[PDB]
């Protein structure tokens, strides 16, 4: 249910050209928002 | 070209409306929450009633302020009949119970989409009729689950047909747990004490040569499998009990979709009845019952009252549920940052709906026949 | 072409209604489009209700499909022949009717 | 054929089909009339027509229906011999077998 | 084409500042969605 992923946390979007929701996770922003090997989180 | 295109399109029927219409709907406030409660309120003798008072008569508290209970038994009414000596001190010390009873509302709803290039090159051009036919009967016939998955829940009256207790215990490999006319006729007798009063009079019988007079009933609603076994019951005195319904058309009026009636129940035939199906014993060698699903299936039989289904709707005006459907025909209106170009459409269908059974005395039997 | 071509369309609800069009109620992307499919067993329907909340978005996402019926034309036929001195010559003289 | 085996029949056709074409004939004031339900035409070839007429209801009575016990009841269909569960039995010269 | 990206079995995203279409994967998307070291795959 969408309900436990707010209160998860994580928040989501909405995929427009085909297919229904992805939900972004902390690491994954994170992740998401790197430009280079030296801007992603340490796990990754 | 090879072959020649006919217009006329084969769409199935919208199975009929048969739980719907029994609900009675209450009203809910906007403003406020999503939750609607009740005090039930409980007789002083009924062994429901408990409370802390409860001073013996010719002594100290004794926990039961209910007096004998229900317990029926002339063995025990005498003891605990209110015997008050000439010294009125003390007595029963009678106490009395509400019972709170909550009832929740819910949120549900569609949403369907096509393109522009779906609807303009497509062998068919009454695609639109079609599909919005579709999405609407669909949304009539999920609604009808809503309520009757409910109602199964929730009935106070569960008979079990022979030694059964849960719905594991049933199972058609040794002696098929199966309805007979001695369990029907009990199951009218546990609803004869009270709530469900009796649907329909008693038919006193019309002048015709084979028409024959039955008694008032409560309508049962029974799924199309099940059917035979009624056919073929035998009454005690092994002749029939399943009396069908012309034998007594001429007589009284006609319930929608009626089979016929067995002691105090009218049958009634339901084309859309869920089941517990694969609920039973594990079929080793199911000898040749249609309730196979891995395990024995368990159909039921249901005979609601008329004080059972509390259905509130939100802001739905005297009924069970409002559909409230979106259109976005492709175009300018669904022009935006996400497509420039306009080539989506959408419609959703939003609705409310939650059921209360309020005095829950409704009657739910089981059977695995077939 | 000696072909007539029909199309049936299925209710939305019945399992012969497949289609990708599918989405949850958490907004990923299943399979059975036909939500609830056509089994009549309230131990799963329950589950397959579209549910939605407060929130509100893609979720419980539906198709629909549509089936194809197609005849058949045949041809058929018989005769039977006669000679002359067969009519004239036979006893009875309506033979031919 | 069985009883139960006819009505088998008829509860899963009554899932589908088409409705009872004929309605369900009610009671007469006659002296030896009975009561028939709505059925839907049964096409038989008339080398059933035996068994059909010496045919045992679950409660070992007479199954089978003459049509003339109806009559006056209701309306005849062309070619009805009688009527059993919720199908009228009409007979057929060229049956197939 | 856009096209293509649907046969692939793969849904898009739309981007409303600057990026007018962000493709979505579905290893990317169980990746993106993930609180901490716990919820990522194997192959990361």
């Amino acid at each position: 249910d969408v309900d436990a992923i707010l209160a998860d946390g994580k928040q989501a979007v909405a995929v427009k050209h085909g297919g229904g929701l992805v939900v972004v996770g902390e690491l994954g922003a994170q992740v998401l928002a790197a430009k280079d090997v030296s801007e992603l989180p340490d796990g990754v | 070209r090879l072959d020649y295109y006919y217009k006329k399109a084969l769409v199935d029927a919208a199975k009929e409306m048969y739980f719907g219409q029994l609900a009675e709907v209450t009203n809910m406030p906007k403003n406020m929450g999503k939750q609607i409660k009740l005090y039930h309120y409980v007789p002083l003798l009924d062994d429901r009633n408990v409370n802390d008072q409860g001073i013996d008569a010719a002594g100290a508290t004794i926990a039961n302020g209910n007096l004998y209970g229900s317990s029926k038994d002339i063995g025990t009414i005498p003891s605990k009949l209110p015997a008050l000596t000439e010294n009125g001190g003390r007595v029963n010390r009678v106490g009395f119970t509400r019972i709170q009873l909550i009832g929740s509302i819910k949120k549900f709803g569609f949403f369907y989409e096509w393109t522009q290039e779906a609807m303009d090159f497509d062998t068919d051009e009454e695609l639109d009729s079609h599909l919005i036919q579709e999405a609407v009967k669909g949304a009539n016939e999920i609604t009808e689950d809503q309520l009757q998955i409910d109602l199964l829940n929730g009935a106070g009256v569960v008979r079990y047909p022979g030694a059964a207790t849960s719905n594991a215990d049933m199972t058609g490999e040794g002696t098929a747990t199966v309805v007979t006319y001695e369990g029907l006729v009990k199951m009218g007798i546990t609803l004869n004490d009270n709530l469900c009063p009796m649907q329909t009079k008693l038919i006193a019988g019309s002048l015709m040569t084979d028409t024959r007079t039955i008694q008032g009933a409560r309508a049962l609603y029974i799924g199309s499998e099940l059917e035979l076994q009624l056919r073929k019951m035998k009454d005690p005195f092994d002749n029939a009990a399943f009396i069908p319904v012309q034998q007594y058309a001429d007589a009284g009026n006609l319930l929608k979709g009626e089979i016929g009636s067995i002691a105090s129940f009218r049958v009634i035939v339901v084309p859309k009845m869920l089941k517990w199906a694969g609920a039973g014993a594990t079929v080793t060698t199911n000898p040749g019952y249609y309730a196979t699903s891995g395990k024995y299936d368990v159909f039921p039989m249901l005979c609601v009252g008329s004080g059972s289904f509390t259905t509130i709707g939100f802001q739905t005006d005297g009924k069970t549920v409002k559909f409230t459907t979106y259109t976005k025909k492709p175009g300018i209106e669904t022009v935006s940052y996400a497509d420039p170009y306009g080539e989506m459409g959408l419609t959703s269908i939003k609705w409310y709906y939650g059921s209360l059974i309020l005095r829950p005395e409704w009657i739910a039997l089981f059977k695995t026949v077939a």
